[PDB]
């Protein structure tokens, strides 16, 4: 059957009473912590990148991610960091802010990155992927 | 290039060397 | 065709026999 | 147009290539190889006057030119060229080593 | 009312009878307020002091 | 036309000139600069 | 003899390719980021393609070999010339490294910003996306020429009275996220 | 978070009417307004002193019975609407207001332009110079300039369409909520910023 | 500017570095058969309330009534068929532009 | 059994414009017709492909029940859910349009039984048809026809009364169904067709079709190889097929226009969006103006009358004070200074009311593909709002330790999330399962 | 494949190939100083510069006089015959 | 269309002087959409440098005997072998003392014939050496 | 090259007109039996305009030509072909 294109479904950030972002609608935070498991152990590699403060990620040391931070994520700087695979690929970002984890998954889109799951630290300690201690 | 109005007109010398055959 | 189809239209006056037969010797022979 | 000036007052004569034609055909030609000329060689009189006289015109197609077996010139104008037209379509061969694989 | 002026200020224009800036008035007032140096200029009588 | 549009690496053209004319040992490991200062020093042909 | 030279090494790609297998070609087209309009190779830019500096006797082997050599195998000799191109050759080399040292020691220092451009670039570029987070002559002058270029048109008094201090804020309702309507 | 000597020349003023410009917002919002502006806004009855009260709600002016007998319950939804509808306004009237300035090249004293400007040039100086950040899809020229876009020397227009109109309901209070001309006069500038 | 005889080099195209009307062919053409006595050659279209003339041998000067200048030129833009009020190129391309030619 | 045209004609009764209701009802039956029947009950109709050998001819004729999709829901749909087979073959034409022909047309294995072999066929003219004299001839025929269909989206070139025209193949693809219903799960036109206006027809069948078909052609071309051949394919359509074809393009266009129409005036309303001596003159509408006023003065000024506001400008009758101003101001209820009249809109403050979500238009316009695009534009964000909104409640009576969300909107919405015949974003598909695991509900 | 890639990581900076196109003597005195900034005098020179802001700015200011190419460190490290394992401190210290 | 014509009747420019100046806009949008790029780049040690580029096809560019190696992979993949690679290294030209525990026989050629004497070196069109040793300093 | 009196009667015209002669001599053959003076002068050019069109001026309008890339490479292409009878 015909393919309807993913690109028809952002009409829906062009209205204005009811827009992304100008009450909220991100839902990648809050998204189960169970499934998080099973996407680990079948993945197995470095896919998630955090973006917060260098103070906040020491308190948190995180060692399986990969730090970054959201203007250097938009600007460009670590595109053969990327996984260069745009389709296949699925990232995950830790950051603090919903607003920062919300530009940075714009800055991966606007680079071609479609695929791009928001993580809290809380989330990934109760799945394991950190395993704090 | 075609001057304009407040550029004063000259008048040069007639280009003419030899020129080359205008090949399609 | 197109003369055919110009000459039908400008016409308006005519029989349909005569155009289905040939068309109907046609379906007989052809194919 | 074609115009000139004689000495004479006034005397500004301006024909036109009809005019030139029905008197004689052989002058167009002749005033465009003149013009041609001097469009290099103007300053000179010999420069400008000694290759004129290697034309040979004539109105109608006997010549008595026929001794010196003159090659027929083949030349090519600039003009032809061949603007972007619509790709035809036609219909494409396959090949079953192509619908094998 | 067009130009920003306190409340102790408005009856000061009341009582000098005051009811329209005259042009060196109108140009003039709203530079001082943006704490430039000025040079008002105009001929005689035409509110200058104010 | 005197609008050119090409890569201005190479107007200046650096395949003549490599870092072995610089440094004649960058090949090896050691490290040593052989270089003109300026066109003053020259003690002529 | 003679001296086939392109390189220092006079090494070079093989130039002919393996009996029977298809030959490569140059690109004709020039080198633009645009599809249109098509335009081909002029001279100046094959020339700087083969590796001249878009004359016959600017760089490459026509300046680099030597002219003539004895017959017995003595070499020519050393010229004004040759050691001013040679000078001229370690000059554009010394720049390039240290430009290359320059942007290494800006780069151990922290002074590259993540952030690309500048402020004028910023102010002028909507394709640049929005980030949330001796003498005194001389500086005078730096100082004057830096406030005639930056700030080329002012935002109209009616909108923001720039005397008053007043500068209005940056927009994105209408903005798209992706640069397809900034490139086509 | 401002400082305190910049926290000084502001003062915190809650919006009755919606007001447009650097110094306004709209109604139901509270803001960090100038002395002399808020103090206009206050004798004018635009503005009000934000108790907790008034945080809690509003009176406001309304257009159709030209008096302040809309209240109004601050709440998140409100906010965000408001905010949403104001910046819509905000972009209509900065596009509307002024003149855009173009300075280009054109050699000798022609009526037509050397290199015609286009939607990017014009999206361009747009965000340049009323920060103002759209697409150039939005912008369509007129029915003569469709073909080579703005060629002529002095003062042109184009057509600027806006989407979100029937959302928000501005379709009152403008004159078009379909679309907005935007005043464009491109004059012949220095070398430094003509640049063409 | 003149560069070439009248069989190549129209007269007509002597004013073709300016913009305007002259970058056009001209309608009517007096320079064949009698001449005429204030020697004009070529008249354009008639736009609105002018009308384009161009004329013979050096150029008479005259003075443009929207201007105020006297002006040497072989092109002179006559009102209404009325002789005493003449307008220079500039100003009858300045006219036109505007979109004037129907009321001045 | 069951035709388009039947169901056309029992929905002509119904009063689309004056119930809602009724557009609902119409919605619906579309809905059952296109997921309740089967694709063998749906009519099909016969054509043959031929195939001809060039050695360096042979003719290979096989019969092709082909069920035609023209409308957008049965495009959209495809081979999802559906079997071929429970000396004739099946198989499914799909028409494209011109417009979505241009870009890069793009198939997918969506939700299908067998593994599908695609053909993209197009018309093809011979050189001297293609001659461009005939080309202005068909353009001349089609927009001097009097039929219903479209020609712009419907048939452009006239393959269908031309003798000449042939349907042939320009690339081929096979498309394989996911694991979960039952290695490549997308086509793409590739080489000869590809990017192209008139490849605008696409032929699904069983897999490896044209593999066996070429194998059963290839009798003499094992010793013509032994002692360089080409294979061409083409397609003819019967005349029935061609009469299935014109008539579901014109029903298209005569019905489904309309109904687009009645779509979107629906999702407006439900959106809330309805079609509609003093000192101080305030302003005036314009007057209308005669033929000579309304006549520039200049065929160069008849463009400047393009743009002009239908209302006079505000002005003042006299010479006043300060004072007096304001006073008229007041008084007229007109502001004077164009800055403060555009600084200052008479804007009414209150939000404008919206009647709730409607969950199950929703659903409608994206499994029948009738307004898609508007009714995600107008509904997606609204939908999510919601949803988070409930889900942040759920969350914090979790923590903590009526609903406005109804029980069958959750259920209608995990349908369409967990049907696989639609693509749906991935943020959506996360809130919903979320929101479900977080209420207990399944299916 | 489909994995960011591990290990250190390090910065890798550009550099500037600006060759003038225009005869700069033309225009005003502040985009001459610009350029002799930039160290171009005439018509047709070349210079090699860094990707500093300050670099960047003048570029900005002078973008329609002269045409600038980039070339990454690893780039310039494969244009002229340098190892991977010397960096270019050390040659700028090096030089005299 | 009076409008248009007449706007087509007037033009400063002639078609060839326009499209050189279309291709110097098209220059000066070269070298906007050039400065946009960012400052740096985070690239890793085991993959080409050629892997975040962003970008007339089909042909050989002036760039190919550059872009072959900067597809083929490093060579130094670690920080292990850099250092192992640079505590080798080292400069002759250093201002300062040199180690020389390594071997006691071996005298450098400054410490053999001083500082002021350079050996004799082939001058030719070929090869040319450093001139004035004194001038070379400062 | 002409057939009848005036340049508009060309012995060679393009398919849209020879198609529009095609019906006309169908739909109006009655008009073909009858040759009347009124008709017979009213054939008469003397008045027709002639005036030249812009194809005149820059040449007829190039249009592609029917290409023949689908056809087999002649095998007989040395031989030379006779006459029609
Ligand atoms: N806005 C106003 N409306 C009416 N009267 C005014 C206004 N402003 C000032 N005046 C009157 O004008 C008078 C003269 O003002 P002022 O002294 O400023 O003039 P001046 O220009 O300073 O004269 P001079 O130059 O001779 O000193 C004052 O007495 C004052 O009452
Ligand atoms: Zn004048």
């Amino acid at each position: 059957a015909q393919w309807v294109p993913k690109t028809a479904w952002k009409v829906s950030n062009l209205n204005k009473r009811y827009g992304p972002g100008y009450t909220l609608g991100y839902t990648h935070m809050v998204h189960d912590s169970h499934k998080l498991r099973e996407k680990l152990s079948s993945r197995k590699g470095i896919f998630v990148i955090d973006v917060r403060d260098p103070g906040e990620r020491k308190l948190n040391p995180v060692p399986r991610s990969v730090a970054l931070h959201h203007h250097d994520l938009l600007s460009g700087a670590s595109c053969p960091i990327l996984p260069q695979q745009k389709s296949a690929a699925e990232l995950f970002v830790l950051a603090s802010n919903e607003s920062r984890g919300l530009n940075s998954a714009a800055a991966l889109r606007r680079w071609g990155y479609d695929s791009v799951v928001q993580v809290d630290y809380n989330t990934l300690v109760e799945a394991g992927y950190v395993s704090r201690c | 290039g075609f001057g304009g109005f407040g550029m004063s007109v000259y008048t040069p010398k007639k280009d003419r060397r030899f020129r080359v055959q205008p090949l399609p | 065709d197109e003369i055919q189809r110009r000459v039908a239209d400008r016409t308006c006056v005519q029989e349909q026999s005569t155009r289905e037969v040939q068309e109907r010797w046609k379906r007989h022979v052809v194919p | 147009p074609i115009t000139w000036q004689t000495a004479y007052p006034g005397g500004k004569y301006r024909i036109r290539l009809t005019d030139m034609y029905e008197r004689d055909p052989c002058m167009l030609m002749w005033w465009f190889l003149k013009d041609e000329v001097n469009r290099h060689f103007v300053r000179k009189l010999k420069t400008r006057i000694a290759p004129l006289e290697k034309a040979w015109l004539y109105e109608d197609s006997i010549h008595p030119h026929a001794d010196k077996n003159p090659r027929p010139l083949c030349w090519t104008d600039p003009e032809v060229k061949g603007w972007k037209y619509r790709d035809p379509q036609f219909i494409r061969r396959w090949k079953p080593n192509e619908f094998m694989h | 009312e067009d130009m920003p002026l306190y409340p102790e200020l408005r009856s000061a224009l009341r009582q000098l009878r005051i009811t329209t800036p005259s042009p060196i008035q109108q140009s003039a007032v709203e530079v001082i307020m943006q704490r430039k140096d000025t040079v008002v200029a105009a001929p005689h009588g035409e509110g200058k002091t104010l | 036309r005197y609008r050119l549009f090409h890569p201005r690496r190479e107007a200046i053209p650096m395949h003549m000139c490599p870092a072995k004319t610089i440094f004649p040992l960058i090949n090896s490991n050691n490290l040593l600069v052989k270089t003109r200062n300026s066109w003053e020093d020259f003690t002529g042909r | 003899y003679s001296e086939a030279r392109s390189n220092y090494d006079g090494t070079s790609l093989p130039a002919w390719p393996a009996p029977g297998k298809k030959p490569t070609y140059p690109a004709a087209l020039s080198e633009l980021r645009l599809p249109q309009p098509r335009m081909r190779k002029t001279r100046t830019e094959w020339m700087y393609y083969h590796g001249h500096g878009g004359c016959p006797g600017k760089y490459g082997p026509s300046r680099e070999i030597a002219d003539f050599e004895y017959a017995d195998g003595t070499p020519a000799s050393i010229s004004g010339r040759r050691f001013a191109f040679k000078h001229h050759q370690d000059h554009l080399l010394v720049q390039l490294i240290r430009a290359a040292a320059t942007v290494e020691r800006y780069d151990a220092s922290g002074l590259l910003p993540r952030i690309p451009g500048t402020a004028e670039q910023r102010n002028w570029d909507p394709a640049i996306p929005l980030f949330l987070d001796g003498t005194m002559v001389s500086h005078v002058c730096s100082r004057v020429v830096d406030e005639r270029m930056g700030t080329p048109t002012h935002t109209p008094n009616e909108l923001a009275n720039r005397h008053e201090g007043e500068t209005l804020e940056a927009n994105t309702m209408f903005a798209t996220n992706d640069p397809s309507a900034f490139v086509s | 978070e401002m400082a305190p000597e910049l926290q000084l020349e502001y003062m915190p003023v809650l919006f009755t009417r919606t007001i447009l410009g650097p110094q306004g917002g709209f109604a139901g919002e509270e803001r960090l307004v100038k002395l002399e502006v808020a103090r206009k806004y206050m004798e004018a009855g635009h503005a009000v002193t934000p108790t907790e009260e008034l945080r809690r709600g509003l009176w406001c002016y309304n257009p159709d019975t030209d008096k302040y007998d809309c209240f109004i319950e601050r709440n998140e939804e409100f906010l965000d609407f408001a905010a949403r509808k104001r910046q819509w306004l905000d972009v209509y009237w900065r596009v509307n207001t002024g003149y855009l300035l173009f300075g280009r090249q054109s050699w000798g004293q022609g009526f037509l332009i050397n290199c015609p400007l286009r939607k990017r040039d014009v999206a361009q100086k747009l965000w340049e110079q009323y920060k103002v950040r759209i697409d150039p899809r939005l912008i369509e020229f007129r029915e003569k300039d469709r073909r080579t876009g703005i060629q002529e020397l002095g003062h042109n227009w184009c057509w600027l369409y806006l989407p979100g109109a029937e959302e928000l309901g501005i379709n009152r209070e403008v004159y078009d909520n379909k679309r907005v001309k935007v005043r464009i006069h491109v004059r012949k500038m220095n070398s430094m910023f003509a640049l063409y | 500017v003149q560069t070439g005889s009248p069989t190549h080099q129209r007269e007509y195209e002597r004013f073709h570095h300016l913009p305007g009307d002259v970058r056009t062919r001209p309608q009517f053409d007096f320079t064949f058969g009698e001449t005429r006595a204030d020697r004009v050659m070529f008249a354009w279209r008639k736009r609105g309330d002018l009308q384009l003339y161009q004329m013979s041998g050096r150029g008479e000067t005259f003075v443009c009534y929207r201007c105020g200048y006297p002006v040497r030129s072989q092109l002179v833009a006559v009102k209404a068929d009325n002789w005493d009020y003449r307008m220079c190129y500039r100003c009858y391309t300045n006219t036109v532009h505007r979109g004037m030619e129907n009321d001045t | 059994m069951k035709s388009v045209f039947d169901i056309a004609r029992s929905h002509v009764t119904f009063p689309v414009s004056r119930d809602g209701t009724a557009l609902r009802r119409v919605l619906k039956d579309w809905l059952d017709y296109t997921e309740c029947q089967s694709l063998q009950a749906k009519p099909a109709f016969p054509a043959e492909l031929c195939i001809t050998v060039h050695p360096s001819s042979y003719t290979k004729r096989v019969r092709l029940l082909l069920w035609s999709a023209v409308l957008p829901w049965e495009v959209q749909r495809g081979l999802s859910m559906s079997v071929l087979e429970p000396s004739i073959i099946p198989g499914m034409l799909f028409v494209m349009s011109p417009e979505s022909a241009a870009q890069g047309l793009c198939f997918w294995s969506g939700a299908i039984r067998q593994p599908i072999d695609i053909a993209f066929i197009a018309p093809v003219e011979p050189p001297a048809a293609d001659t461009p004299s005939f080309s202005e001839l068909r353009q001349r025929r089609l927009q001097l026809s009097l039929e219903g269909y479209d020609i712009s989206r419907f048939f452009p070139d006239g393959e269908l009364e031309s003798p000449t025209v042939t349907f042939a193949v320009q690339s081929h693809s096979y498309l394989d169904p996911f694991p979960d219903c039952e290695r490549r799960y997308t086509a793409t036109p590739e080489g000869v067709g590809r990017g192209n206006e008139n490849v605008r027809y696409v032929l699904e069948t069983r897999r490896n079709l044209l593999r066996d078909s070429i194998r059963s052609a290839l009798r003499e071309c094992r010793c013509t190889h032994g002692g360089d051949v080409e294979v061409t394919i083409s397609l003819t359509l019967s005349d029935e097929l061609k009469e299935d074809l014109r008539e579901k393009a014109r029903l298209y266009t005569n019905y489904v226009v309309p109904l687009e129409g009645h779509v979107r005036r629906h999702i407006k309303c439900l959106s809330g969006i309805s079609p509609h001596p003093p000192i101080i003159k305030p302003p005036l509408p314009v007057k209308v103006g005669t033929l000579a006023s309304t006549r520039p003065r200049s065929p160069m000024l008849a463009d400047e009358a393009e743009g002009r506001p239908t209302r006079l400008a505000p002005s003042v009758f006299g010479r006043h004070d300060a004072p007096a101003l304001q006073r008229a101001q007041q008084e007229c209820n007109q502001l004077i200074s164009a800055s403060a009249l555009a600084r200052i809109p008479n804007t009414s403050p209150r939000a404008p009311e919206i009647p709730p979500i409607d969950y199950e238009i929703f659903d409608l316009c994206l499994r029948l593909g009738l307004c898609q695009s508007e009714a995600i534009y107008y509904f997606y964000g609204r939908i999510m709002r919601e949803w988070s909104k409930e889900l942040r409640r759920l969350r914090a009576a979790k923590s903590h330790g009526d609903m406005v969300l109804r029980e069958e909107d959750v259920h209608r919405m995990l349908r369409l999330v967990h049907d696989p015949s639609l693509q749906v974003p991935p943020e959506l598909s996360a809130c919903v399962e979320a929101v479900a695991s977080l209420r207990k509900i399944t299916n | 494949a489909a994995a960011i890639a591990p290990g250190p990581y390090r910065r890798v900076g550009n550099i500037f190939i600006v060759h003038c196109d225009d005869h700069p003597f033309k225009h005003s005195w502040e985009v001459n100083r610009m350029l002799r900034e930039l160290r171009l005098e005439f018509k047709g020179q070349t210079t090699i510069v860094p990707d500093i802001p300050q670099v960047r700015k003048r570029i900005w200011r002078v973008r329609h006089i002269v045409k600038v190419d980039v070339l990454d460190l690893d780039e310039a490290k494969a244009l002229i015959g340098v190892p991977e394992h010397i960096s270019f401190t050390d040659l700028a210290s090096q030089l005299p | 269309r009076y409008r248009t014509a007449w706007r087509e009747l007037l033009h400063p420019l002639p078609v060839r002087a326009r499209k050189m100046e279309w291709l110097k806009r098209d220059a000066v949008e070269e070298n906007e959409e050039i400065l946009r790029r960012p400052y740096y780049t985070i690239k890793s040690y085991a993959l080409p440098p050629a892997v975040g580029r962003q970008e007339i096809r089909g042909g050989m560019h002036s760039s190919h005997s550059l872009d072959l190696i900067m597809r083929q992979p490093r060579r130094v993949k670690t920080p292990e072998q850099l250092r192992a690679l640079r505590d080798r290294l080292r400069f002759i030209g250093v201002t300062g003392p040199m180690p020389q525990a390594t071997s006691v026989s071996t005298k450098s050629y400054t410490d053999t014939y001083g500082s002021r004497l350079r050996p004799r070196y082939p001058e030719s069109w070929d090869t040319v050496p450093p001139h004035q040793p004194s001038r070379e300093l400062l | 090259a002409l057939w009848g009196w005036h340049r508009t009667e060309a012995k060679f015209i393009s398919r849209k007109q020879m198609i529009s002669e095609q019906v006309q001599n169908r739909v109006r053959s009655g008009k073909e039996l009858v040759g009347t003076v009124y008709q017979k002068a009213r054939r008469q050019p003397w008045a027709k305009y002639n005036g030249m069109f812009p194809y005149d001026y820059n040449g007829p309008a190039r249009r592609p030509a029917a290409s023949f890339v689908d056809a087999p490479t002649p095998t007989h292409n040395a031989e030379v072909c006779g006459t029609a009878y």
